[PDB]
């Protein structure tokens, strides 16, 4: 959580405990898995997920 | 200007009400010549009131004070280090602030730390500080003891008993309901985290 300690986070006091009062992990688990899933489907690492193509100045393809 | 209460405000008015409950006329200014009923009421009033306030957390009877470590006294068991003096007006120990290790042992409080501790406890308070429901409860209870000690009447004891029990519950409710209920100090499945 980067907003902890009024935005100072770990700059002043590292090693604080933050998750002691999070009894249910449903949202943290689903949130992390959704972000991981978006990463693999948008920019799949080790694949060529974007291509450069000639622009309009080069005319019709072919 | 404040309207003065018509409820009892002195211990003599509590006593004279109990004496009238068991059937005898009584004014506050002739209480010295009240005979057997007055003799027993005076003797039993202090024991009854102290016992009642010393066995239940009544909000109106609560108080607090710092406790003092007594020198040269050293417990030798269970890791206790200090013996602390209980306040002079303390009639029932309730708990200590802050939340630390302590036990009531004998007439002392044993601690493992020499910081400042405050004791929450019950104490005797004058009648003018009593809630009206509590005052009527004491009148019934005192009249019940007068029935045993003086009248020697089983019939009187049967008649007083229901009123005594009813006003005890109503006095407890009136005292308790004015404030929120405090949480437990120890919650192990949460504290461990």
């Amino acid at each position: 959580n980067p907003f902890e300690n009024y935005g100072l986070a770990g700059f002043l006091t590292p090693g604080q405990q933050y998750n002691a009062d999070i009894y249910d992990l449903t949202l943290p688990i689903a949130h992390k898995r959704l972000a991981d899933k978006m990463l693999m489907n948008m920019v799949p690492q080790g694949q060529q997920w974007v291509k450069f193509t000639p622009g309009d100045e080069f005319g019709e393809p072919g | 200007m404040i309207e003065l209460t018509s409820a009892p405000t002195t211990k003599i008015e509590i006593i004279s009400a109990a004496i009238s409950m068991v059937g005898k006329q009584q004014t506050v200014n002739t209480i010295d010549g009240g005979g057997a009923l007055a003799i027993d009421a005076e003797k039993l009033y202090d024991t009854l009131v102290s016992a009642e306030l010393g066995s239940n957390r009544w909000r109106f009877a609560q108080a607090f004070q710092q406790i003092s470590i007594i020198t040269t006294l050293n417990p030798t068991f269970d890791g206790w280090l200090y013996e602390c003096q209980i306040p002079a007006d303390c009639i029932m120990v309730q708990y200590l602030y802050p939340n630390i290790q302590y036990i009531v042992f004998g007439d002392k409080i044993l601690t493992k730390s020499n910081q400042t501790f405050t004791l929450i406890y019950s104490r005797n308070v004058p009648v003018s500080k009593w809630p009206p429901p509590f005052s009527l409860y004491i009148v019934y209870h005192l009249a019940s003891m007068l029935g045993i000690s003086v009248t020697n009447s089983d019939r009187m004891l049967a008649r007083i008993s229901q009123g005594m029990e009813m006003w005890e519950s109503r006095a407890l409710f009136a005292d308790a309901q004015s404030s929120v209920t405090l949480p437990f100090r120890h919650n192990p499945y949460v504290d461990v985290r």
